[PDB]
């Protein structure tokens, strides 16, 4: 089946890596922006946005590590494919 | 919010008074003319924007009516050349035989002898022989009829009315502000996703659903007459997937990343077709899936509204 | 449409209407009378 | 706020008072400030609720026929799918109707034009409609301060909603019936283009199959 | 006006109980200008007297000779023994001017109530009016008037409205079913769950077209289905 | 306050409820200034009397050419007249145009100058030439019943009714013309095709009218 195969695990796997990453402070978020030097460094948010997550995670932040996770997992089984590991 | 809708209602009111009256837009010029260079600087200050007056926000709402304006003017000629390839042409005739028949789409009157300038382009026709290459452009398409045509020119006529609908609006009934127009993160990020990445992306839906099968059997020999209408390669996945098995596959090879059972309609060929001298309308899809998603992810660079992104 | 009516009394509307109604007066005359050379009629 | 997705920018005119404003607006586009055209507040607020009545009309009307042609009241050549019904002609028509879906489609033209004018010559003008001879009915099409709720002899027919409690009760009952409604007939058209088959089936078939028979497998 | 037709209505402005069986109900707002009020009031009484004669003749036709269907019982050829394929031109012209004459003097009592009042040719005995539409007098020559009048008012006007429900109902089961109403209850009792409006709509016994005496009437049915 | 073409909007400042036939309907403000008004309402009556002749003859034509009487049909009448009767069609038609103009002339320099036209200058005609109003000349000759004269109420209720049964006959003849453009036979062939199956047989179902389907 495919729930459970490489593929299947390597994209939550990297789903679930940047969203772990930006959710415990390891990876640029909506509250947490980055200077030129990559520290991370308070935002404006240009809007405010409400969260109940105890660290202010929100649901632009799913969304954004969402896609870069995916972006990273698609890039990373093709590859995988690519050199023929997969 | 910072980056936002930002409108006037009515800034101005819709009336023939100014239209009356030349000149109005300029302090000089409004007094009259006493001379004939009056007349060349009404014209040649008309678009000069930022001499009318001093406040931004006034010459960028001028700037973007007058850029509808020029959209509307745009399709309608767009309308106008495929009205003239589905009425004044011998498109028909020559999807049948391009390789003879010389690429026409305007007639001229028989009136003071010009007859003459309706040459034997071929196809039983007589008229102007195009070099615009509409016809090579409509075959890559997958027209195949002047109905088509007809009705995308139909369709230019109905946008260039919306555009020219969206200047008046734009100006007189509902006029950005200045910092709508200086959201230059949001018109970035807009234009690389939407415009040019979803305007890609969808060409690339159209090429291959459309323009694939419908070449891939114009090129196979077959009549324009009998191969299957584009929605009719929309509902019957049995075409395509007779044409591309991948199609028996669905959209399923996609979202499982099993991309390369894609690689019936997007290739990586290079070169030439040999039949039609032009290139492969695979490679070309793959083409614009693939700038579709570089301009996709290009549009979520810049910082809008929510903190991410960057600040140019 | 007091003004709209003064807009197209405007000298390169005039000149548009007044140069088309010339031009289509020539060309219906070149139609219905063609090649006219002489005045022989 | 409360439905998670709701910002600070958002709940600075989202006070509550409006019927479903659960301080959902992260485009931000109920903001009175600076807004013309078609983006205040009145017009979208009025384009919900009609939108939404729209709507949860549809996803009854999609899912009836398939249901009762299931249950056996109606027969089978009348239970079709919704999209085979002459809507659109490519997935199917049903050739039994009075007349062509042509005729019917004037029909509804000029009916639908004198009731849509109408209801839109009352957002514009609110205390119109009232005025204008019409058969004697404009008696109830006063409507209300509000456009979307004009709650006349007719169209409050039962008069229900007496206090202004029982009101916003209903409001609020109306249009979360309405966005789900609308989310409904969302799904309708994708299981239509997706599945090819009605949304009676779709349940039955997940209901039948649920690992099976799901999004996931109707990729392929 | 008390006991409205719901219990959480309010009654309109124009309907206070002036007038008989009125539970205030109009929610299409129709008698809101009283004149208009008065021309509804009165199309309302014919409406009522004449589907009340309507429901008696078809259920006074259908038990006194059941082989009669009185959704043909129009035709000549399904007239009775004098009049069997009568010509339907002089029936119609007959009918046609008798109720001319009367319906224009009813009409002329609506316009100027009290100017018809008087037998135009024996100048003597005139007819009174309590109000418009209630003529009495030869019209009510047993005397049941000048007592409970606006009792026996709402009874009427009451009978009136269901007999208009159940006249639609009969013409609605007529071309339904193809049978008369007893007819239809007793086939209704003959299987009370396969014979019902289940099963019966969709269906229209009536054809499109007759001919009688040489025209083509275009018969039609209230809604679709199988002709 | 008064009905409107177009409900709840209001009418424009240049009709009031002065004119026969005033709905406010200008939503291209033609007749805003008074002069072009009155040109233009002159225009409508003529074309609308014109159009009630025209729609009446098609009528009655029609109908004694569907009743079988040896009537042609509104679209066949004129060679049908032409050759039936040896009549030469530019003869008839510079007659009918030197009468025509003498009309129209007479009555375009009474548009120009009301008085004019009745200080016996035709043939000693004053007052069957005078003009009452702006479209509505009355006088001996254009109202020998004298209904413009009496009772004026009537006069506005006629000339209520003058107005719209001719933008009714003008909507009339334009389908007419479309009718024959679609369907190529007489109005009330399409009538009659109409009430034979009012469903199947309409505008719907020519195949020219919606091109779609
Ligand atoms: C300036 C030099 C010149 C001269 C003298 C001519 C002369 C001529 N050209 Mg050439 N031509 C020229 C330049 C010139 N052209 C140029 C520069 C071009 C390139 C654009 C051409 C291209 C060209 C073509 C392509 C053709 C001509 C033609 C002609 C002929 C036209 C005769 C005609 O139209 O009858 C018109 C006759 C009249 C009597 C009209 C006179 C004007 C008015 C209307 C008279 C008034 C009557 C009445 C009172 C009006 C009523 C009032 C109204 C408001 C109701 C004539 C020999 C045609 C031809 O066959 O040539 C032989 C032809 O086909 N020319
Ligand atoms: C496990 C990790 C992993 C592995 C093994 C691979 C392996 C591969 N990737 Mg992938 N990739 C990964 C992660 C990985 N990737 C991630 C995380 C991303 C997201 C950023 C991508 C995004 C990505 C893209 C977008 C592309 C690849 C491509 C490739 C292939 C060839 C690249 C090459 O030779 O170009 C060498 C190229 C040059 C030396 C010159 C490039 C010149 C450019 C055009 C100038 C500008 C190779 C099979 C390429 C591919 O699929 O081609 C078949 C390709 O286009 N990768
Ligand atoms: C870029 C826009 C454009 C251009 C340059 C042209 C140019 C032309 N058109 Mg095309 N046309 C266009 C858009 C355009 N058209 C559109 C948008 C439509 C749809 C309404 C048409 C519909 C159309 C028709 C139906 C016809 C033309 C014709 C013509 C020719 C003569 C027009 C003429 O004398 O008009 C006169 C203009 C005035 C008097 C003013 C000329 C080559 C004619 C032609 O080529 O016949 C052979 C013709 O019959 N055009
Ligand atoms: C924008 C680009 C675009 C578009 C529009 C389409 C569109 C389509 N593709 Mg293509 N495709 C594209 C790009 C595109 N494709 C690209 C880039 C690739 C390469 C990866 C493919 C590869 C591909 C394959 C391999 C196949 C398709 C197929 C399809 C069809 C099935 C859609 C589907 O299952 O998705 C699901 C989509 C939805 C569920 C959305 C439906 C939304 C509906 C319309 C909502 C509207 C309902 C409304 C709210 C209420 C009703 C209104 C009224 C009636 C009351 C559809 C015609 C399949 C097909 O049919 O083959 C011909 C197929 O096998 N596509
Ligand atoms: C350069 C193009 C352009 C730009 C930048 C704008 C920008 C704006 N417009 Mg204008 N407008 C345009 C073109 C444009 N418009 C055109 C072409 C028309 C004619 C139809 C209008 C008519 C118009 C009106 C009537 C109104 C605006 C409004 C607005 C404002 C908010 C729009 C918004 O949030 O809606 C976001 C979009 C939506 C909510 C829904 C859009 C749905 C449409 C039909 C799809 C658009 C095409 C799509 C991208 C491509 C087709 C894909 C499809 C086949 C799948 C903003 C200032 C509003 C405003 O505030 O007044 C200033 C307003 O009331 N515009
Ligand atoms: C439901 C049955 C019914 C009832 C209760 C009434 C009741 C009334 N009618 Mg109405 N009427 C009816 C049926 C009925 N009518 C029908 C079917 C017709 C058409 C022929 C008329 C035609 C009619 C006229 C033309 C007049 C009346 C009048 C009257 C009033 C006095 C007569 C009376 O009480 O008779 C009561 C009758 C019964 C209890 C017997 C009913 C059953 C029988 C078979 C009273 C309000 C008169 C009136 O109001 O003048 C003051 C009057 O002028 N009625
Ligand atoms: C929304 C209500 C609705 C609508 C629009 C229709 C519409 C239709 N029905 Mg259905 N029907 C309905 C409710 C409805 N029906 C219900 C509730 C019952 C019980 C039936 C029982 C029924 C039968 C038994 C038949 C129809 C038939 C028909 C068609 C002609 C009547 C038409 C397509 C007829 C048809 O064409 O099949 C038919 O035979 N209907
Ligand atoms: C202005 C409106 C108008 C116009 C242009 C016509 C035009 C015509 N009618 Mg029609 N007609 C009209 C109004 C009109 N009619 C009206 C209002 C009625 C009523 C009729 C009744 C009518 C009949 C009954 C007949 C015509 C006929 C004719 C034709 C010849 C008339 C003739 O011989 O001259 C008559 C000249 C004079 C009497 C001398 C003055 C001609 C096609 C005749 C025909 O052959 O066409 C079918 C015909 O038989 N018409
Ligand atoms: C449809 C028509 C005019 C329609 C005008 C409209 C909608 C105007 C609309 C607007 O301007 C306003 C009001 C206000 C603006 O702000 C907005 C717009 C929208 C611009 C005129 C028809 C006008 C029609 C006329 C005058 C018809 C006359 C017919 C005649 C004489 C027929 C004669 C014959 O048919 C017979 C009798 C027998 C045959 O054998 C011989 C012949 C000759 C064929
Ligand atoms: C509730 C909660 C929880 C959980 C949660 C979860 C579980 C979540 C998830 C989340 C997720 C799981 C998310 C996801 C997301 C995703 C996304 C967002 C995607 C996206 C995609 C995209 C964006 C794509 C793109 C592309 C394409 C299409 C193609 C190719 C290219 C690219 C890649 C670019 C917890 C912890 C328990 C507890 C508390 C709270
Ligand atoms: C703006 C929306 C963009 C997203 C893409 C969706 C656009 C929809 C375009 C119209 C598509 C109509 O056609 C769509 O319905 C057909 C009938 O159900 C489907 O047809 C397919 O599924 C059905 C059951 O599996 C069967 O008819 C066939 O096996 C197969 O051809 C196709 O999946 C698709 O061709």
């Amino acid at each position: 089946g495919f729930i459970g195969s490489s593929t299947n695990l390597i994209m939550v796997a990297s789903t679930t890596a940047t969203l772990a990453a930006a959710r415990f402070g390891l990876a640029p978020t909506v509250k947490k922006n980055t200077t030129a030097g990559l520290k991370l460094v308070d935002s404006k948010n240009s809007a405010g946005v409400i969260s109940n997550d105890p660290a202010g995670f929100t649901i632009v932040d799913v969304l954004a590590m969402g896609a870069a996770g995916h972006g990273l997992g698609v890039g990373i089984v093709l590859g995988l494919k690519g050199i023929g590991a997969l | 919010k910072k980056v936002k809708i930002a409108v006037d209602r009515n800034p101005v009111e819709t009336s023939f008074e100014k239209w009356a009256k030349p000149g109005h837009f300029s302090r000089t010029l409004s007094k009259g003319p006493n001379t004939t260079t009056w007349i060349w600087n009404l014209h040649a200050d008309a678009h000069d924007f930022d001499s009318h007056t001093s406040d931004l926000e006034e010459i960028s709402r001028k700037v973007f009516s007058a850029h509808f304006g020029q959209l509307g003017i745009i399709f309608i000629w767009l309308s106008g050349m495929y009205f003239h390839g589905a009425r004044f042409s011998n498109y028909e005739a020559w999807l049948s035989d391009p390789t003879h028949i010389k690429p026409s789409a305007q007639v001229v009157w028989p009136i003071v002898g010009q007859e003459i300038l309706n040459g034997d382009v071929g196809g039983g026709f007589q008229g102007i022989q195009i070099t615009s290459g509409f016809f090579q452009l409509w075959r890559a398409s997958g027209i195949t009829s002047e109905l088509q045509l007809y009705t995308t020119a139909i369709g230019g006529l109905v946008m260039a009315a919306a555009m020219f609908f969206a200047g008046w609006f734009h100006y007189h009934k509902a006029a950005p502000k200045l910092e709508w127009f200086q959201n230059v993160e949001s018109m970035l990020n807009h234009h690389l996703g939407g415009l040019l990445g979803l305007g890609s992306l969808a060409w690339a839906g159209h090429q291959i659903h459309v323009s694939l099968p419908v070449n891939k059997l114009l090129d196979a020999g077959v009549d324009p007459k009998e191969i299957p209408l584009p929605h009719d390669l929309l509902l019957n996945r049995a075409i395509m997937a007779d044409l591309y098995p991948s199609f028996a596959k669905g959209i399923a090879p996609f979202f499982t990343l099993n991309w390369s059972e894609y690689s019936d309609f997007l290739t990586f060929k290079g070169g030439l077709n040999p039949v039609t001298g032009g290139l492969w309308l695979s490679d070309t899809a793959h083409h614009h899936v693939a700038i579709a998603v570089l301009f996709l992810v290009a549009g979520h660079m810049y910082r809008t509204n929510w903190g991410i992104g960057h600040s140019m | 449409m007091k003004d709209f009516t003064t807009y197209l009394s405007t000298a390169p509307v005039i000149a548009t209407i007044w140069f088309t109604f010339t031009a289509g007066l020539l060309i219906e005359i070149n139609r219905y009378f063609p090649d006219p050379l002489v005045f022989s009629f | 706020q409360l439905y998670v997705g709701a910002s600070q920018s958002s709940l600075a005119y989202l006070d509550g008072s409006l019927p479903g404003d659960f301080g959902f607006d992260p485009l931000g586009l109920l903001d009175p400030v600076n807004s013309g055209g078609f983006i205040e507040p009145k017009w979208l607020q009025y384009s919900e609720v009609i939108h939404a009545r729209w709507a949860m009309l549809g996803a009854a009307g999609c899912i009836a026929p398939e249901v009762l042609g299931a249950a056996g009241l109606i027969p089978d050549a009348t239970n079709i799918k919704w999209f085979e019904s002459g809507v659109i002609p490519p997935a199917g028509s049903y050739n039994g109707y009075w007349a062509d879906p042509y005729t019917i489609f004037f029909v509804e033209i000029v009916a639908m034009q004198f009731a849509e004018l109408r209801r839109l010559q009352d957002f514009r003008y609110p205390g119109s409609m009232g005025q204008q001879y019409f058969l004697g009915l404009e008696a109830i099409f006063k409507g209300s301060g509000d456009a979307a709720y004009p709650g006349g002899p007719f169209f409050n027919l039962f008069n229900l909603g007496k206090t202004e409690a029982a009101m916003k009760e209903l409001k609020l009952k109306e249009i979360k019936n309405g966005r789900l409604a609308m989310l409904a007939m969302l799904g309708y058209g994708a299981q239509a283009v997706m599945t090819g088959k009605g949304p009676f089936q779709n349940l039955v078939e997940h209901l039948a199959d649920p690992v099976n028979n799901n999004i996931l497998t109707n990729f392929a | 006006d008390r006991k409205l037709w719901a219990p959480g209505v309010v009654a309109p402005e124009y309907l206070k109980g002036d007038l008989a069986g009125d539970y205030g109900w109009d929610p299409l707002g129709l008698g809101a200008d009283p004149t208009a009020l008065k021309w509804y009031r009165q199309s309302e009484l014919q409406h009522a007297r004449w589907a009340m004669l309507g429901v008696a003749g078809v259920l006074v036709q259908e038990i006194v000779k059941p082989d009669v269907y009185f959704y043909e019982a129009g035709l000549p050829q399904n007239l009775p023994e004098p009049f069997t394929n009568i010509n339907m031109g002089g029936l119609l012209a007959w009918e046609f001017i008798l109720m001319h004459w009367v319906e224009v003097r009813r009409w002329q009592d609506y316009k100027n109530f009290g100017s018809v009042n008087e037998d135009p040719i024996f100048k003597g005995n005139k007819v009174p009016n309590p109000e418009m539409g209630y003529p009495g007098g030869i019209f009510d020559p047993f005397g049941f008037s000048k007592g409970n009048l606006k009792e026996l008012q709402t009874k009427e006007i009451k009978n009136g409205r269901l007999a208009m429900i159940a006249y639609m109902a009969f013409i609605l089961q007529a071309q339904a079913t193809g049978k008369g109403p007893l007819a239809a209850l007793s086939a209704h009792l003959s299987n009370p769950f396969g014979n019902n409006i289940l099963k019966n709509i969709g269906t229209c016994t009536v054809p499109h077209s007759v001919d009688v005496q040489g025209l083509t009437i275009p018969l039609t049915c209230l809604w679709p289905g199988s002709q | 306050v008064r009905p409107v073409w177009f409900p709840g909007n209001p009418p424009p400042a240049h009709l009031d409820g002065s004119l026969a036939g005033d709905y406010g309907f200008d939503p291209l403000f033609l007749g805003q200034e008074p002069q072009t008004l009155k040109w233009y309402v002159q225009a409508e009556l003529v074309h609308g009397r014109f159009a009630m002749l025209g729609a009446a003859g098609i009528i009655l034509t029609s109908i004694g050419a569907k009743v079988g009487l040896g009537f042609p049909e509104w679209y066949d009448a004129g060679k049908v007249v032409v050759e039936k009767n040896n009549i030469d069609f530019p003869t008839l038609m510079v007659i009918q145009f030197y009468l025509m103009g003498w009309a129209e002339t007479k009555r375009w320099y009474d548009f120009k100058n009301p008085g004019s036209q009745a200080d016996g200058s035709f043939l000693g005609f004053t007052e069957e030439f005078k003009g009452l109003e702006n479209g509505y000349p009355g006088g001996r000759f254009f109202d020998p019943m004298g209904l413009s004269r009496g009772d004026a109420a009537k006069y506005q209720e006629y000339k209520q009714k003058e107005v719209k049964n001719g933008r009714l006959a003008m909507i009339a003849c334009l389908g007419f013309a479309a009718q024959y453009a679609a369907t190529g036979k007489g109005p009330l062939d399409n009538l009659a095709d109409h009430l034979a199956d009012p469903n199947h047989v309409n505008f719907a179902t020519n195949g020219v009218s919606i091109p779609i389907a």
